[PDB]
């Protein structure tokens, strides 16, 4: 998701 | 004073952020929970005391002071559970200003994280590494190491 | 070496216990998750690095070494993400014995706790306070304070 | 429930 805790 | 911590509970996004502050250093640990309960507070203190040498905790309110589950965790971990009455009135101000700062930081990181719990740990990290001089993470280790020696 | 940590993942009760070990002291932190994912491992390392000055992490397996989410957390927190190949063969042995010790403690406390996560934090606490004469918790603070000075 | 984490 392009977040540090969820790069998907 | 190397072993004294204060609990602090603040709200954001409909959730509760529980904070433990090491009073002499200003180092913090924190977690997000849906609501402040004795059971969640007790688990958080059990975590904290396995990580640092917690002698006394000033609880954040009278319900956590009363809670049999919190008293059981403090017994288990060897912590003296105390009230958190600001007999020093500078305490209210310091906690309030810390909660403002933490919320400001969370806002600054919030879009880097899918979950609020991520953003709160990013804020813990920035708070504990900030040099004010030494950081709070440096001050807490120096203080405890000086006690151990 | 004040800054080096190793990840370790062990299983109990159908659940996964993720452990970070501070190599020079044997101090640990741990949590219980339903399964080891890059997202859960990344969150756990962000928590660890806000609490201690984590310079390097030896990851526990090649999935967490490859994981873009783990790499993103190590970037965010300023950690050097490394493999955990036991170039020193004594490592496999020390981790296996640590996992056995921890599971032994967990069984000894398990009936004091409703949730496995409680028993695992009880075990972290007993491991880190064990005198073996300093404890791992004393040794980690002494090491890091000596580095800061 | 008479546990450290849940004294109910
Ligand atoms: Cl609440
Ligand atoms: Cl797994």
């Amino acid at each position: 998701s392009l977040k540090i805790d969820n790069e998907d | 004073s190397p072993g004294i911590w204060q609990l602090d509970c603040t709200h954001l996004e409909g959730k509760v952020i529980l904070v433990a502050v090491h009073v002499a250093s200003g180092y913090i640990e924190a977690e997000v929970i849906p609501a402040e309960t004795g059971q969640e507070t007790a688990y958080f203190l059990l975590k904290l005391a396995g990580r640092w040498p917690v002698k006394t905790v000033h609880t954040d309110n009278g319900s956590n002071f009363t809670s049999t589950t919190v008293k059981a965790a403090c017994w288990w971990a060897g912590i003296k559970q105390e009230d958190g009455i600001p007999y020093n009135p500078q305490s209210q101000g310091v906690i309030e200003s810390m909660n403002k700062e933490l919320k400001k930081i969370i806002g600054q990181v919030r879009d880097q994280a899918e979950h609020l719990k991520t953003a709160v740990q990013m804020a813990v990290f920035i708070h504990n590494h900030k040099r004010k001089g030494y950081s709070a993470g440096e001050r807490i280790v120096d203080i405890i190491a000086t006690d151990i020696q």
